[PDB]
RNA sequence: AACAUAAUUAAUUUCUACGUUUAUGGAGAUAAAAGCAUACUGAGUGUGCUUGGAAU
RNA sequence: AAAGGUUUGGUCCUGGCCUUAUAAUUAAUUAGAGGUAAAAUUACACAUGCAAACCUCCAUAGACCGGUGUAAAAUCCCUUAAACAUUUACUUAAAAUUUAAGGAGAGGGUAUCAAGCACAUUAAAAUAGCUUAAGACACCUUGCCUAGCCACACCCCCACGGGACUCAGCAGUGAUAAAUAUUAAGCAAUAAACGAAAGUUUGACUAAGUUAUACCUCUUAGGGUUGGUAAAUUUCGUGCCAGCCACCGCGGUCAUACGAU
């Protein structure tokens, strides 16, 4: 019994594990986005500077 | 009014409340929680509510809380056998990360029962002695027996007083 | 292969201090009940542990074992593992470096360097 | 106290009050004092008739076997209270006793008879 | 704590004394002295106990019979009055070792060892003879000891079973029955794994205590 | 300080002899504009500060 | 605590003291007997008697029971190991009882005791460490853990030795203190010791004696109080006197407060 449960608690490591990733993953998507538009902005305001 | 927040956690019958109670194994559980987010809510109510519940009912365990150390909330037992058990809480209700705790390292209803019951196996109701250890501290409380001689004289003829002059008169 | 009496057969705490030689002075914490507050609090002991590699910094958290004889008066325990190096943290659940509540290296990247 | 040497013992434990007499079986080293620090409470004696006549004993007889299967010796009355129940054989000075007890009983009846004899003498007489 | 302190005078003590114990230990000849006079002990002022006056006055001790003979006896039989008495079958040490005490004027008290045969029944091994200081042993004749030692076992006749107790019995036979085994067997207990020595029988001198070496 | 005798049943003796504590002027009864700190003298004044003085 | 009395010219706040409840001891006055429990000024000194024997010699026992609270923060609970001056069985395995080494945690006071001064590690014998405001060290006081346990046994912590040279066993005595049980009977019961046993011994104990210290059952009635708190004073004497008060207070001539009634 020990171990079946020391089985089943890996199992939720990895499930929680699954999701961390599939959720870091959108957030890579939409910080990509803003960091493009943000980047933008200091182009703009570089030149602009200079 | 008494002090702190949430005072009732200061009660007997707070700290009673608690079903958590590790197996033999089971030597230590470090928390690894975060003071700041939003994923680790869960572990700070879990450190705030329920740590003083698991430590009332495992006197033994060494319980040691580290704070803002990693990215993630985590649990990790230590038994006795030299396993570490690690245990992820992030987004995991307070009563979530309690009642998986009891499942994989928490001892079973049947198994605390038999411990109770052989623990009072020397207690016996027919024992006479005193009244921290025995229901009754003499026969002379049972109904039918003979009674206190300080409560209820005896008869002349079952006292030594009374039995020693017949002998003298003899 | 007896095991050591003594009842601390697996302890956890931080090493305060390792000026002396193949030996890390480790503080460790436990809770205890206060009978009149009915609250917890920290009451700290020192153990004496053997580092036979002298692999113990300051403030690292590690987890001793006890050894089945006393090496010393003091030195009852060895140090088994250690669970966290002074700043040097690696994630249990992901394994990625970190520096305090941030990811060193991303958990979605694969450097495997 | 610290004792050093003796063994374990099964014996009567006095309680009760003056004139009211009461046993707590108990098993024990015999070093310690009659009333004093006891190992296990093994059952209870009552020697004075209740009501209904009875005189109580009240033997725990699981842990009576398992303390003389552990060396416990046995003090002389709690033979008696054994050999009484059937738990054991009667004591052999239960039955000498009881022989002593007819042999004088016969010699007073025989005594009462040789004086009613001599009563009759003295009818004889008138 | 660490203010518990050591105590060397305690431990000199109990070293001082141990060494003159071990010096000066007494003799068989000074310990089991004895004043016929008054049959007490000078040593030690015991007063021996009245029924052993008749034989302290009428019979010897091993080692008063062995220091008449050549070799101290090795090989000799030798019995008790006290043997004689209580058992018609023969009971006898046949001496093996003898260690008299030297010092005695007389070399009347010393050791001995033997093998025991008691009423009828001999033992394999030889061991240290107990009471050797009491006023009870007769040397047996060497013509004699044929017809002393002739000895013709009779069947045994104790039981070897009794029945049990009342109370133990019926507790015995009402499991039976809760138990399924059905049966008319009357329970038996056996009585061979321990039966008794008689009261008398020689014990073992190794294991005996020896009296102290204190002048009362 | 702690050797040696013995040994065709086995034993014998040795196994020592300093320092440290307690004890033999002040404050209390029976009545027979101000202040704080500080300096000087005598409460007087000096310097700074507070309003728990005052001022339409 | 269900509270009450008491700072003031008055009100409110704050804050101490005291009262009302419960018990132990001693004391004043008072009291019949009976059942029961308890017995206690002092680790001051002790006249006298007793408290350990048994038993065919050897051994065993007198290492217990009983007594006192000397010492020491001394302890509790727990772990490990080994034993015993033991038992019972096997000729080897279950117990009781101890000992030693330890530690999850708990454990009196003073911080005007703030530093301790070798208190550490390594094991080629080097390193410079160890404890401490999360209370070390020092000093002071204290039996606590209560089916009971610990410590002591004339003193010198010990007891080879020395000396103030033995009742902290029961009962008694002197001194001391507010403090006051019999110089008693029996081993019939239970417990212990001894014996193979019939049995023997025991100031343990049992049954009594003594004592309103406590409870129970009876039966006589005594003790105190009477301004407020706080239940209850009628006439006289005294006149800031004599006295009374736990607190507030009373008495200097109409005293519900002192004294008698
Ligand atoms: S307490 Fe039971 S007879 Fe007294
Ligand atoms: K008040
Ligand atoms: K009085
Ligand atoms: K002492
Ligand atoms: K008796
Ligand atoms: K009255
Ligand atoms: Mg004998
Ligand atoms: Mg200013
Ligand atoms: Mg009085
Ligand atoms: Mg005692
Ligand atoms: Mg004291
Ligand atoms: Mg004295
Ligand atoms: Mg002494
Ligand atoms: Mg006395
Ligand atoms: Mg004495
Ligand atoms: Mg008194
Ligand atoms: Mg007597
Ligand atoms: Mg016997
Ligand atoms: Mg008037
Ligand atoms: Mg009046």
């Amino acid at each position: 019994e020990h171990r079946e449960l020391m089985a089943w608690n890996r199992d939720e490591n990895r499930r929680m594990q699954e999701l961390r990733i599939a959720r870091l993953q959108l957030e890579a998507q939409a910080q990509e986005v803003q960091k493009a538009e943000a980047q933008a902005q200091r182009a703009q305001e570089e030149q602009a500077w200079v | 009014p008494m002090k702190g927040r949430f005072p009732i956690r200061r009660t007997l019958q707070y700290l009673g409340r608690g079903d958590v109670v590790f197996k033999e194994s089971v030597k230590i559980m470090t928390v690894n929680y975060n003071t700041y987010g939003e994923l680790g809510e869960g572990a700070r109510k879990f450190v705030f509510f329920n740590i003083p519940q698991i430590q009332y009912k495992n006197p033994w365990v060494q319980i040691m809380m580290f704070k803002n150390m990693t990215p993630s909330p985590f649990l990790r037992f230590y038994l006795d056998s030299g396993e570490q058990v690690l245990v992820d809480v992030e987004t995991k209700s307070n009563k979530e990360i309690m009642e998986h705790i009891k499942k994989i390292l928490g001892k079973k209803e049947e198994t605390l029962r038999e411990e109770e019951l052989e623990k009072q196996q020397r207690f016996h109701p027919g024992n006479f002695g005193p009244r921290k250890y025995c229901l009754r501290e003499c026969m002379c409380e049972v109904e039918g027996q003979v009674p206190c001689p300080g409560l209820v004289p005896l008869p002349k003829e079952m006292t030594g007083k009374y039995k020693a002059a017949l002998k003298a008169s003899t | 292969i007896v095991r050591s009496s003594v009842h601390a057969k697996w302890v956890v705490g931080k090493v305060i201090g390792t000026a002396m030689i193949k030996t890390a002075k480790v503080r460790a914490t436990r809770l205890v009940l206060d009978p009149y507050l009915l609250k917890y609090f920290n009451k700290r002991k020192t153990y004496f542990a053997h580092d036979a590699l002298q692999q113990c910094s300051v403030g690292d958290i590690v987890l001793l074992r006890a050894l089945p004889v006393p090496r010393s008066k003091h030195v009852k325990h060895e140090l088994a593992e250690i669970i966290f190096k002074v700043g040097r943290v690696i994630d249990p659940v992901t394994g990625k470096p970190c520096a305090g509540t941030a990811y060193l290296e991303s958990p979605l990247s694969e450097p495997r360097e | 106290k610290a004792y050093h040497g003796g063994h374990l013992t099964i014996r009567l434990a006095l309680g009760g009050c003056t004139n009211r007499p009461f046993y707590r079986i108990v098993a024990a080293h015999n070093k310690c004092p009659r009333d004093g620090r006891f190992v296990e409470q093994l059952g209870s004696y009552d020697p004075l008739p209740n009501s209904h006549g009875e005189k109580l004993v009240a033997l725990n007889l699981d842990r009576i076997r398992h303390w003389i299967g552990c060396g416990a010796h046995l003090s002389k009355p709690m033979e008696k209270l054994l050999g009484l129940s059937g738990f054991f054989p009667l004591h052999p000075m239960m039955i000498t006793n009881a022989e002593r007890l007819r042999r004088r009983r016969a010699r007073e009846v025989l005594l009462a008879s040789q004086k009613a004899e001599s009563e009759a003498k003295e009818t004889e007489a008138s | 704590r660490k203010k518990v302190r050591p105590r060397l005078i305690a431990e000199l003590a109990r070293r001082v004394r141990a060494l003159r114990e071990q010096r000066n230990q007494p003799r068989d000849s000074q310990l089991y002295a004895l004043d016929y006079e008054t049959l007490t002990r000078p040593h030690s002022g015991r007063r021996l106990p009245v029924r052993a006056w008749a034989d302290v006055r009428r019979e010897s001790r091993l080692l008063q019979l062995l220091a008449r003979l050549p070799l101290f006896g090795l090989g000799r039989l030798v019995t008790r009055k006290s043997w004689l008495w209580q058992h018609d079958e023969p009971c006898y040490w046949r001496l093996t070792r003898v260690r008299p005490d030297y010092t005695a004027q007389n070399l009347d008290h010393g050791r001995a060892w033997g093998i025991l045969t008691f009423k009828g029944k001999s033992e394999d091994t030889a061991r240290e003879i107990e009471q050797v200081m009491y006023h009870d042993w007769r040397l047996v004749p060497k013509h004699e000891e044929e017809a002393f030692t002739a000895f013709t076992a009779k069947p045994e006749d104790r039981l070897n079973s009794v029945p049990y107790p009342p109370l133990l019995r019926a507790m015995i036979l009402a499991e039976r029955q809760k138990n399924g085994d059905t049966s008319v067997q009357e329970p038996l207990l056996n009585l061979e794994r321990t039966r008794m020595r008689p009261w008398d029988y020689p014990a073992k001198q190794e294991t005996k205590g020896r009296a102290k070496g204190t002048p009362v």
